[PDB]
């Protein structure tokens, strides 16, 4: 998936 | 050395945060990877390193994702080890 | 690990928090497992790990629920030990 | 019993 | 550990908080037990533990009350010792073990 | 005595 | 020392912060040198020491700039070593000594 | 390059 | 063991705060004993333990008062020693 | 222990904080002594101990001023040693 | 002298 | 020079 801020 | 979210140390404590989990990735699978849901969309987070992961594609492995993005998680290191982590990369 | 609420390290310090306990779980068993009432329905919290449990069923054992939801707790570990916690998780 | 939000 | 309030580590500095003390409990005994007045009736607090005690009744021993409500106090443990704390709680725990279950 | 709330 | 931003410990996670990155220095070289884009022009910042850099010129080396401005970075140390760091500052030191005077 | 204020 | 005000570790740094000391108590003796002027009344504070003292009388010894009031001070302990501190407490 | 402002650990990061410095004390010298400009007047501050100095007179030595006011600084100690520090304090 | 918080 | 807060 993708890292969130 | 100390987890960011200590209360979420147990499997059940993280698992229960799902239930109403209507998404591709297997919840039981996530939890074992140290994740629990923020309750905001599909955003999940590791109780130990605190690294959040979102926009989950179908058939993705939580542990695989964990290792890819947060190779420096000590929980990851304890459970998976070097070989795994280095293999993923 | 240092307890989250040191002033609740003592049995009596915790016990008194249940004052008039109007719930199905024995307040003394709750206090012995490191819990003290929050002053909200039947919600209790561990002085050491900080873990909080609510909606207690009639014959539930404080130590068992503590182990099930927070095997990370050091207090739980000191008093009960590995086995106890592992067994709770078959 | 159940964890607290 | 490190005392919750180091500026009250000494006896004299704690005693001075009692000054005009009008309560059944001896201010001299309270200060020796690590307590110091907070400026609210009879409410005192331990310089080390941080634990506070209020509504003191006649004939109450400061040390016993400290040991009864805060057996986790390192000050209490340094001055009084294990056997002491264990007797206040009518039990006999392990060595170097905090009396927490009873 | 009793703990301070 | 502990990294100022653990979430960005990994290379992949630093790399995805550049993306539309449209500047003179290669984003792949910034990510390997510990840097990750903050989202303000070409402002980058190390994940370990927190040192921020900006105004990147055409053919600059991230490892070089990193050693040039933040010689006391544990990550720079861990990966490149003393010999590297000292050479950038044109000098020599001695055992564990950290370059702070030149 | 140069440091960030 | 760390001082509450590291910037007041040096004697000179402490002395300069009594640059405009209006009182009689010898400012040098106060600084040498770890104290530095605050600004309210004649209140001084120890750079290490943080202890504060005010209302100094005629012939008082800063070190004396220091050992009297804040006996747990590590600065006091380093420079004077147990013996000194114990004698102070009869 | 650890520096109060790690970002100014390196010499060149401190130097640059002086820009076109318009004061009597040499900037290169100030920088070598662990100082960097606050951006206020001639006020400089040590990256490690965090101590500040102002109103620098011509020909003053950043190091001597450093050892005189903040003898407790570990950067000072590491680069100069107890001897140099004792010396400055006669 | 006397202590002051 | 002299110290500054
Ligand atoms: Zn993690
Ligand atoms: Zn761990
Ligand atoms: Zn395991
Ligand atoms: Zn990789
Ligand atoms: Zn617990
Ligand atoms: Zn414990
Ligand atoms: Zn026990
Ligand atoms: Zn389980
Ligand atoms: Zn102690
Ligand atoms: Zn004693
Ligand atoms: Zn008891
Ligand atoms: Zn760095
Ligand atoms: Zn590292
Ligand atoms: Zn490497
Ligand atoms: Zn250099
Ligand atoms: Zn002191
Ligand atoms: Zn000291
Ligand atoms: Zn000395
Ligand atoms: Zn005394
Ligand atoms: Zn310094
Ligand atoms: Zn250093
Ligand atoms: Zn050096
Ligand atoms: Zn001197």
């Amino acid at each position: 998936a993708v890292p969130i801020a | 050395n100390l987890p960011r979210n200590p209360s979420m140390t147990g499997y059940e404590a993280r698992l229960i945060t799902f239930g109403t989990w209507m998404y591709s990735v297997n919840k039981e699978q996530l939890a074992r990877a140290g994740f629990y849901a923020i309750g905001q969309e599909d955003k999940v987070q590791c109780f130990h390193c605190g690294g959040g992961l979102a926009n989950w594609k179908p058939k993705e492995d939580p542990w695989e994702q964990h290792a890819k993005w947060y190779p420096g998680c000590k929980y990851l290191l304890e459970e998976k080890g070097h070989e795994y982590i280095n293999n993923i990369h």
